[PDB]
RNA sequence: GCGGGGUGGAGCAGCCUGGUAGCUCGUCGGGCUCAUAACCCGAAGGUCGUCGGUUCAAAUCCGGCCCCCGCAACCA
RNA sequence: AAAAAUG
RNA sequence: CCGAGGGUAGGGCCCGUGACUGGGGCGAAGUCGUAACAAGGUAGCUGUACCGGAAGGUGCGGCUGGAU
RNA sequence: UGGGAGAGGGUGGUGGAAUUCCCGGAGUAGCGGUGAAAUGCGCAGAUACCGGGAGGAACGCCGAUGGCGAAGGCAGCCACCUGGUCCACCCGUGACGCUGAGGCGCGAAAGCGUGGGGAGCAAACCGGAUUAGAUACCCGGGUAGUCCACGCCCUAAACG
RNA sequence: CGAUGUCGGCUCGUCGCAUCCUGGGGCUGAAGAAGGUCCCAAGGGUUGGGCUGUUCGCCCAUUAAAGCGGCACGCGAGCUG
RNA sequence: GAAUGCCGGCAUGAGUAACGAUAAAGAGGGUGAGAAUCCCUCUCGCCGUAAGCCCAAGGGUUCCUACGCAAUGGUCGUCAGCGUAGGGUUAGGCGGGACCUAAGGUGAAGCCGAAAGGCGUAGCCGAAGGGCAGCCGGUUAAUAUUCCGGCCCUUCCCGCAGGUGCGAUGGGGGGACGCUCUAGGCUAGGGGGACCGGAGCCAUGGACGAGCCCGGCCAGAAGCGCAGGGUGGGAGGUAGGCAAAUCCGCCUCCCAACAAGCUCUGCGUGGUGGGGAAGCCCGGGUGACAACCCCCCGAAGCCAGGGAGCCAAGAAAAGCCUCUAAGCACAACCUGCGGGAACCCGUACCGCAAACCGACACAGGUGGGCGGGUGCAAGAGCACUCAGGCGCGCGGGAGAACCCUCGCCAAGGAACUCUGCAAGUUGGCCCCGUAACUUCGGGAGAAGGGGUGCUCCCUGGGGUGAUGAGCCCCGGGGAGCCGCAGUGAACAGGCUCUGGCGACUGUUUACCAAAAACACAGCUCUCUGCGAACUCGUAAGAGGAGGUAUAGGGAGCGACGCUUGCCCGGUGCCGGAAGGUCAAGGGGAGGGGUGCAAGCCCCGAACCGAAGCCCCGGUGAACGGCGGCCGUAACUAUAACGGUCCUAAGGUAGCGAAAUUCCUUGUCGGGUAAGUUCCGACCUGCACGAAAAGCGUAACGACCGGAGCGCUGUCUCGGCGAGGGACCCGGUGAAAUUGAACUGGCCGUGAAGAUGCGGCCUACCCGUGGCAGGACGAAAAGACCCCGUGGAGCUUUACUGCAGCC
RNA sequence: GAGCUAGCCCUGGCCAGGGUGAAGCUGGGGUGAGACCCAGUGGAGGCCCGAACCGGUGGGGGAUGCAAACCCCUCGGAUGA
RNA sequence: UGGUUCGUGGAGCCAUGGGGGAAUCUGGGCGGACCACCGCCUAAGGCUAAGUACUCCGGGUGACCGAUAGCGCACCAGUAC
């Protein structure tokens, strides 16, 4: 449900921004954060790893429970919806009947007030996590450990989500959002259900202005530099490639593939993402 | 305008300093430097 | 200044490796039609830009002249 | 289950 | 004070006009094709859309004012 | 008031047949296609046949000269929300009606915007044949579109 | 080449005669007026705008005429750029 | 004797330029050997969101006093930031440390690296952040929130009394936070007062006045009051906060809920203590028993952790509070009272500058706070001015040219010129009114007009208060007065039409380019399934990211609108268990050396053997590419058609003499009296063209063209005037350059442009102010050009390598 | 050697005054319900005018300068990248 | 791969990062591929004075300098700057 602005500033004709529907609590609960080192795209060494990144609003790190499989089987009330600067997607508030609080990753349709819960017997319901093999073939899901007990790493972008095309042994069969086919372990947890906020990519920016708020600082063209700079650089007037489009360092960025061959992985990938 | 030297005397003693040399071998090598050359002053002077 | 070309009426192979000029259209004569085109069967026409030389022999190899394209003419 | 223009 | 009117400034409508350009109308007998009237030799038409030297061809859907 | 019929509409869910692709087995000199061919495909193992998988679209027989709606339009099956309409009884209100310039809404197909989806078909395009030519009719491929959601466009041989 | 600043314009001029004007003539297919061609002559004069960086040139409006050239394509220790 | 040689010395220029802002000076009286320059007084001018005052950094005795003037001071010098000597910097409460942490750094553990060393959780260091107890007045030549005077406050130790399960580096709470707007109530500060205190004053026509002028406060414990912040209370259950836990969290019940209470600030009052002017008299004394009150304006500051709204979603640790564990309850903690203790370092002075950074007493640069009054709409804007601080460390004359900066001008008004460069015009507020086009905001202050001062009368509302007066803040109508002119001075847009480019605000070549370049949202391709891809690093380790395909890296285009055609032959990338090629290695047909021999040793074919390459296909928002000649229509002209050679395929849309057009000022039209530029068209596009995007686009632009109005010294075409220089005298006194000089013109000659040679002419010796033709004038061993088997940066299918990857 | 300059990280500070008036909200109208319209309140913005502050567009002066990048007039941004 | 005069050369010997991996004298290495003969020497543990190198320091001596020379410094120098 995106916002738009009448274009009284020649920027603010396109910007649009969130609804900000789903959020309850305007300010995130106090025991849960942490601060944020902001890194500026600069290593331990000092040096910039990443280039163009940094100068972006400060930001208070929300601690994620990203293990259900922690406090299994303990139900917990959906306290509130809070908004995370750290990620695309939502998160949500939970009060433990134990006591305990968390935050985990807001999935789309969740509702405030209402019970959720981790184990294997757990209801299938949205926000319920479960290990994969106990959870029907072809539910939506997301937060999805890739290895058992290491954390969930797959689906936690905002409206992303995973599905079950089938099981094969001990591992299952999921469709990731890219498209591509990986068995997943059977003991791997998964949160049930779609990752809120799904209407992120509508998210017209429009200024630099919100560039720089997120941190993203000017991307420069190859182009535009000298050869001492980039291999595109250079040339009198304006000028094409002239080379196959290559990056600062040489390797061509125009479908060359970069993925490691003989990488262990490659045995429980069925098939590459799509499109 | 603005000239190259704006002096602080932080800066000085913790960069040209005597602890700051005694933490590089090049600049222990620069204190016997100067030590064998016989400067009156291995490190520049500082009130703090 | 450097490079390529000129051959039946048109557009092109043959020139590189000398001896024999070929392809499509067109033109002509004759077939089908009421008649035209299309289509079928036959036929005609080129001394190779010009001149000179080499050679037993020059479209063909080497020189000069004419013309037709094309490229270059930068530092000041 | 229709090869083929024009005067 | 009002005031014919004169002056300055900005607008509204109408008419005439213009390098050039758009199609259109007619003009006994030009050029190229043959889409339509016979099942016109690919049934025709139509709304729309893309493409084509041109009439028109094709796609989705619709009518019979289509024959056998 | 009591009952009947119907692809009338909207949401969710669901079934099988087939096509295409992927994997497995088995198998060998062609398959495909046309008026007849050729492009295409096939020993790098196709077509044909078996088993398994993924995915989208459309609902065979029933089915009709049939039914429903104001029109455009609507067809597998299950449920939920809901409009229109006919029969019966003669109960109730007591002319409260008919049309309807503007106005508002719906409005096939194609088209557009933002996301989604993409098997089959298929404008534009490429190629193969026919031909004087063939920017066509026919064959081989193939993108938008066709499909879902929301928002526009509001045209017609929207015709009885 | 251990430097001779290179176009044009402005300013300031000065010189040459193969004279554009004015002055003095010969001839004329010179009736007059007005021209045509050559000869003598450098004292003075030789306009203002449009376009272009322009020189040059074209065009407008005049004019007795709207001359051609030299002086490091005169002149940047005078300027503009 | 030369090397633009090296070191040093002394000349030349030259008594010439300059004496470092045009804010400005004059006189008198001291002192002194000497005075425009030192001191005192009066007069005059300049800053006054400073050129004034207070902090921080930096500087390091420059502060005060006395005695001195050789040098330092752009002159002088008795003077000084200079010389000599003496004196001067006082803290439990200001700042820092004995507290805490952030980046970062260091780093028991641990990891890595030939050595040196590189990482790294905890811990530790790290401040202008958090935490923390002092305000006013006096006093010294110089220090003060530091000494002193009054009134307050903190911690530590010991002792006592009261209370309680005391106890921590362990748990929890709190600390604890953004941007914009903002209520209420105070304070700072400010304005007026016929009220209060005051030494005087009556001028020159008037005024003994409700006159003039001065002043009318500061701090302050408990208590009190006003204004705010913060926090619900009890009971039960508990499996969580890495042990425990009454605390915290979670659930359930009960009472309370804009409250109240309890708690913390802010302000007012407050015992009391200080301050307290003009003027006059010689920093002090009086004034004085000084008075010390009322009204208004009023903060960005205080209450504060207030309130609302918003997307970009807004530090950590300690002090403080609570919870309990060992331990220990003779203790220990808390509260109160009493007595005792309380350390180190900094305090001078400058501090928008003469003491700091700029080689200088340099028109530059340097963070934070106060920064008064009136008027102009407001304000930190402009002008004037208080307190306070200065006239910028050479002057005095003269009144030429010329330059700077400034003022005015007849008639004409861009004729100037590459160009209206520059300078004019316009200018603030109120009101009327305002076009195309557009993305509906805009364009728009579009344009274009009118009003604007003062006086008398009448009259609406607001704040304070009380509802009124007073003071204050907004207006309305009428009647009049003066001037050339009423934002009467200063600060304060010229406007319009039409093109190219770029969407836009923005960014850059610090120090000749601010643009049309970069960036930007937005589009597309493409890579990456997580110990990601990519990057840095030998590695360890990091970043990416405590992110997870709505995410991340890379590439091009660059809002938005309408669109983005054809070619995959070559190159790149992607796909392809066949085949071909292929190194090590396996293999060992078969030969060789040698030994009498068992043996030892070497060569060595077919075949087995990965990537890569060949080969098959795919691929354009991947690198790139998108034809020639010839004929033909019922006038001509040109070709809708046709013929033909070739290519992987032959440029579609749209545009087009353009930021691109050679021939070119192409041709026609517009505009102008005249238009090589400009605008509209035409198309034979030398050589536009579709993401090095194609065509357009409202708005935006110190971008670049063309036009018009308005106004002007730009120009015809110059003139006058002002000030700072230039000139003269006194003081101080450089420079690059310089073979030596006694250095004229012409006509020739000469290495080809002569003061220096020949001939001829002219010309007494030496200067001062001026002008720039020459001395191939100065400056820089030409930067264009070639030369050197000179160098460096960059490119690729140049050569050979190395990282990296396979 | 990052005490100049460039980028980032940590922690603080600064931007007078005025003008324009988005969304939302309340009221009214509107319809079957809605969209929507009107006035008020509201105070958004890489919004406007303009000091400080940050810049350095055009012109002039300065050129052994006050200055190895300054001075005067003028000019851009000035709640944001 | 390194060392040696030895730059793959017929390339041993010494040393060694990787792989495979013995024997204890009838064992084992070398005499420049390799073979036989004939000889030399006993690897994979360690220590060892003197002869040799240098001159901050002390002295002696110069067909060494004599204040621009001689160390940069004869003097309050690694100072002033
Ligand atoms: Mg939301
Ligand atoms: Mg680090
Ligand atoms: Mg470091
Ligand atoms: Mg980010
Ligand atoms: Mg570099
Ligand atoms: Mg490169
Ligand atoms: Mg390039
Ligand atoms: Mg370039
Ligand atoms: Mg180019
Ligand atoms: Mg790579
Ligand atoms: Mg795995
Ligand atoms: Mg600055
Ligand atoms: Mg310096
Ligand atoms: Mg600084
Ligand atoms: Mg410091
Ligand atoms: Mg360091
Ligand atoms: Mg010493
Ligand atoms: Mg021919
Ligand atoms: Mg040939
Ligand atoms: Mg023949
Ligand atoms: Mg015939
Ligand atoms: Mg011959
Ligand atoms: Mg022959
Ligand atoms: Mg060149
Ligand atoms: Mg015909
Ligand atoms: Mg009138
Ligand atoms: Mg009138
Ligand atoms: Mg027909
Ligand atoms: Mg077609
Ligand atoms: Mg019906
Ligand atoms: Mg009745
Ligand atoms: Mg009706
Ligand atoms: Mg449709
Ligand atoms: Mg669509
Ligand atoms: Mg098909
Ligand atoms: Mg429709
Ligand atoms: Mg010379
Ligand atoms: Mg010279
Ligand atoms: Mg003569
Ligand atoms: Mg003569
Ligand atoms: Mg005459
Ligand atoms: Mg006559
Ligand atoms: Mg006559
Ligand atoms: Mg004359
Ligand atoms: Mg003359
Ligand atoms: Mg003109
Ligand atoms: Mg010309
Ligand atoms: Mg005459
Ligand atoms: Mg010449
Ligand atoms: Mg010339
Ligand atoms: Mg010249
Ligand atoms: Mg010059
Ligand atoms: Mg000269
Ligand atoms: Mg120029
Ligand atoms: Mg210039
Ligand atoms: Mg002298
Ligand atoms: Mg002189
Ligand atoms: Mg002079
Ligand atoms: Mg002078
Ligand atoms: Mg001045
Ligand atoms: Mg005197
Ligand atoms: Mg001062
Ligand atoms: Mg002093
Ligand atoms: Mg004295
Ligand atoms: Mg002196
Ligand atoms: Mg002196
Ligand atoms: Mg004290
Ligand atoms: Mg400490
Ligand atoms: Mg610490
Ligand atoms: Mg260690
Ligand atoms: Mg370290
Ligand atoms: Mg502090
Ligand atoms: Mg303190
Ligand atoms: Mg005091
Ligand atoms: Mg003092
Ligand atoms: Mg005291
Ligand atoms: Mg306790
Ligand atoms: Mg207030
Ligand atoms: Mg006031
Ligand atoms: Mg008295
Ligand atoms: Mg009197
Ligand atoms: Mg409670
Ligand atoms: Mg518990
Ligand atoms: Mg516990
Ligand atoms: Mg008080
Ligand atoms: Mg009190
Ligand atoms: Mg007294
Ligand atoms: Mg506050
Ligand atoms: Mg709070
Ligand atoms: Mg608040
Ligand atoms: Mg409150
Ligand atoms: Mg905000
Ligand atoms: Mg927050
Ligand atoms: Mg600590
Ligand atoms: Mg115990
Ligand atoms: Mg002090
Ligand atoms: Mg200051
Ligand atoms: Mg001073
Ligand atoms: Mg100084
Ligand atoms: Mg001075
Ligand atoms: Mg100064
Ligand atoms: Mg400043
Ligand atoms: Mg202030
Ligand atoms: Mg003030
Ligand atoms: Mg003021
Ligand atoms: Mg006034
Ligand atoms: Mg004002
Ligand atoms: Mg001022
Ligand atoms: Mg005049
Ligand atoms: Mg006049
Ligand atoms: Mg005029
Ligand atoms: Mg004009
Ligand atoms: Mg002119
Ligand atoms: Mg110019
Ligand atoms: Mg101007
Ligand atoms: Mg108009
Ligand atoms: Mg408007
Ligand atoms: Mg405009
Ligand atoms: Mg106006
Ligand atoms: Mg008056
Ligand atoms: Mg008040
Ligand atoms: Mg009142
Ligand atoms: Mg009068
Ligand atoms: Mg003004
Ligand atoms: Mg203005
Ligand atoms: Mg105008
Ligand atoms: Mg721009
Ligand atoms: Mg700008
Ligand atoms: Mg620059
Ligand atoms: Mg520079
Ligand atoms: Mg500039
Ligand atoms: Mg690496
Ligand atoms: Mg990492
Ligand atoms: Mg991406
Ligand atoms: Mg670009
Ligand atoms: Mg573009
Ligand atoms: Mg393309
Ligand atoms: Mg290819
Ligand atoms: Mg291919
Ligand atoms: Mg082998
Ligand atoms: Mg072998
Ligand atoms: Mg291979
Ligand atoms: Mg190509
Ligand atoms: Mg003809
Ligand atoms: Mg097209
Ligand atoms: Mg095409
Ligand atoms: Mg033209
Ligand atoms: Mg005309
Ligand atoms: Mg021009
Ligand atoms: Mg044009
Ligand atoms: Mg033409
Ligand atoms: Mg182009
Ligand atoms: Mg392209
Ligand atoms: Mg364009
Ligand atoms: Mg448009
Ligand atoms: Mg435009
Ligand atoms: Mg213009
Ligand atoms: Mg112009
Ligand atoms: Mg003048
Ligand atoms: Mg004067
Ligand atoms: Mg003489
Ligand atoms: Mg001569
Ligand atoms: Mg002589
Ligand atoms: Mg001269
Ligand atoms: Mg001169
Ligand atoms: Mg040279
Ligand atoms: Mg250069
Ligand atoms: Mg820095
Ligand atoms: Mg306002
Ligand atoms: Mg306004
Ligand atoms: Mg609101
Ligand atoms: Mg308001
Ligand atoms: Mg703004
Ligand atoms: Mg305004
Ligand atoms: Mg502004
Ligand atoms: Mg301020
Ligand atoms: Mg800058
Ligand atoms: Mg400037
Ligand atoms: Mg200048
Ligand atoms: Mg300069
Ligand atoms: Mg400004
Ligand atoms: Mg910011
Ligand atoms: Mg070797
Ligand atoms: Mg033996
Ligand atoms: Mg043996
Ligand atoms: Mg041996
Ligand atoms: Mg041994
Ligand atoms: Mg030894
Ligand atoms: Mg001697
Ligand atoms: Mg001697
Ligand atoms: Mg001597
Ligand atoms: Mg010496
Ligand atoms: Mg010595
Ligand atoms: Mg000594
Ligand atoms: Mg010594």
């Amino acid at each position: 449900a995106v916002k738009k602005f009448k274009p009284y500033t020649p920027s603010r004709r396109f910007m649009t921004v969130a609804d900000f529907s789903e959020i309850t609590k305007t300010e995130p609960e106090k025991s849960l954060v942490k601060p944020l080192k902001k890194t500026g795209g600069r290593n331990n060494q000092g040096r910039i790893t990443v280039r163009f990144r940094g100068g972006g609003h400060k930001r208070l790190y929300r601690i994620i429970d990203f293990k259900r499989w922690d406090k299994v089987g303990i139900p917990a009330k959906v306290a509130a919806i809070e908004y995370d600067p750290n990620r695309s997607a939502r998160i949500a508030l939970l009060h433990y009947v134990d006591g305990e609080k968390r935050y985990i990753i807001a999935p789309d349709g969740l509702q405030v007030g209402q019970q959720v819960v981790a184990g294997p017997d757990a209801p299938i319901q949205v926000g319920n996590a479960l290990p994969l093999r106990f959870i029907p073939v072809g539910t939506v899901v997301h937060a999805v450990e890739l290895e058992p007990k290491k954390g969930a790493k797959l689906a936690r972008a905002a409206g992303t989500s995973a599905q079950i095309q089938g099981r094969e042994g001990d591992y299952v069969i999921l469709r990731l959002p890219s498209g591509e086919l990986r068995k997943v372990h059977g003991e791997c947890y998964a949160t049930v259900g779609a990752v809120g906020n799904a209407d992120h990519k509508n998210i017209v920016l429009g200024k630099a202005g919100r560039s720089r708020w997120l941190g993203r600082r000017p991307h420069v063209r190859g182009a535009a530099m000298n050869p001492v700079d980039h291999p595109h650089g250079g040339g009198e007037g304006r000028a094409p490639r002239g080379r196959p489009p290559a990056s600062p360092w040489g390797w061509q960025t125009k479908g060359l593939k970069t993925r490691k061959r003989r990488k262990p992985s490659s045995r429980f990938i069925i098939a590459r993402r799509k499109k | 305008m603005k000239r190259t030297w704006q002096p602080n005397r932080r800066k000085r003693a913790k960069t040209h300093g005597f602890r700051a040399r005694m933490r590089t071998p090049g600049g222990r090598k620069v204190l016997k430097r100067r030590r064998q050359k016989g400067r009156w002053r291995l490190t520049p002077a500082v009130r703090k």
